DNA sequence: CGACAATGTGTGATGTACGTAGAAT
DNA sequence: GATTCTACGTACATCACACATTGTC
């Protein structure tokens, strides 16, 4: 029912590479858990398309290629695939994505304390 | 520790294809990519929205309203039903 | 407005589900 | 080159609870 598919604490991670990041919902691990299982759906599909265009029932990275640069709302993949607003969000995103923090940092440094200081057992509290 | 799991990813993907079908290995690499690219993509875009809304925590709607405002409009009703925990 | 109250989320250690790495088919 | 299969070896999920967060007053 709610014992998801990928891992939400990888969602976490790769969310809190953003700096502009300081709390996460519970909620928001659990939607993108299904959101990106979508996008998978969707741009599989629209992939597929392409194989099936080249008569061969193997999806290889330039079919993917294909169906992002057909596509707008996939425009941001541009730059990750050999190939008024909204564009300059993406190119924003584009900037964003360099500026990437997986190192392990310390925001509330105060709950870390608690944390060092809670009772454990077997590690949880 | 930079993109999704490729054994979930690759079995999404599976999901959408019939058994008689083949993936690329480097079509799963390119895939898993593109999805933790979106992540982050999304994920900038409920941060602007929530900066300009004097917020810190990021919640649902703030992703759901990013996700529209990218264009992706035919994912968020049924992830609106998804929300109702 | 900015304070009240209530709702809610960051933080480490560890067992153990689960993804990973190779050969073999 | 791409799938199955088995056994490792990693990183996910889990915990309680002091105060950050929220929107409402």
């Amino acid at each position: 029912f709610k014992n998801h598919s990928l891992p939400l604490a990888r969602i976490k991670k790769i969310m809190k590479a953003d700096e502009d990041v300081r709390m996460i919902s519970a909620e928001a691990p659990v939607v993108f858990a299904r959101a990106c299982e979508m996008f998978i759906l969707e741009l599989t599909l629209r992939s597929w398309n392409h194989t099936e265009e080249n008569k061969r029932r193997t999806l290889q990275k330039n079919d993917i290629a294909a169906a992002v640069t057909r596509t707008d709302i996939f425009d941001f993949l541009v730059d990750i695939v050999p190939r008024m607003d909204r564009e300059a969000r993406v190119l924003r995103y584009r900037e964003k994505r360099k500026t990437r923090k997986f190192e392990k940092t310390i925001r509330y440094a105060s709950r870390k304390a608690y944390a060092e200081i809670r009772p454990r057992v077997n590690g949880r509290f | 520790d930079r993109f999704l799991p490729i054994a979930n990813v690759s079995r999404i993907m599976k999901k959408a294809l019939p058994a008689n079908a083949k993936i690329s290995k480097d079509a799963k690499e390119t895939m898993q990519e593109c999805v933790s690219e979106f992540i982050s993509f999304v994920t900038g875009e409920a941060s602007d929205k929530c900066q300009k809304e004097k917020r810190k925590t990021i919640n649902g709607d703030d992703l759901l309203w990013a996700m529209t405002t990218l264009g992706f409009e035919d994912y968020v009703e049924p992830l609106k039903v998804y929300l109702q925990r």
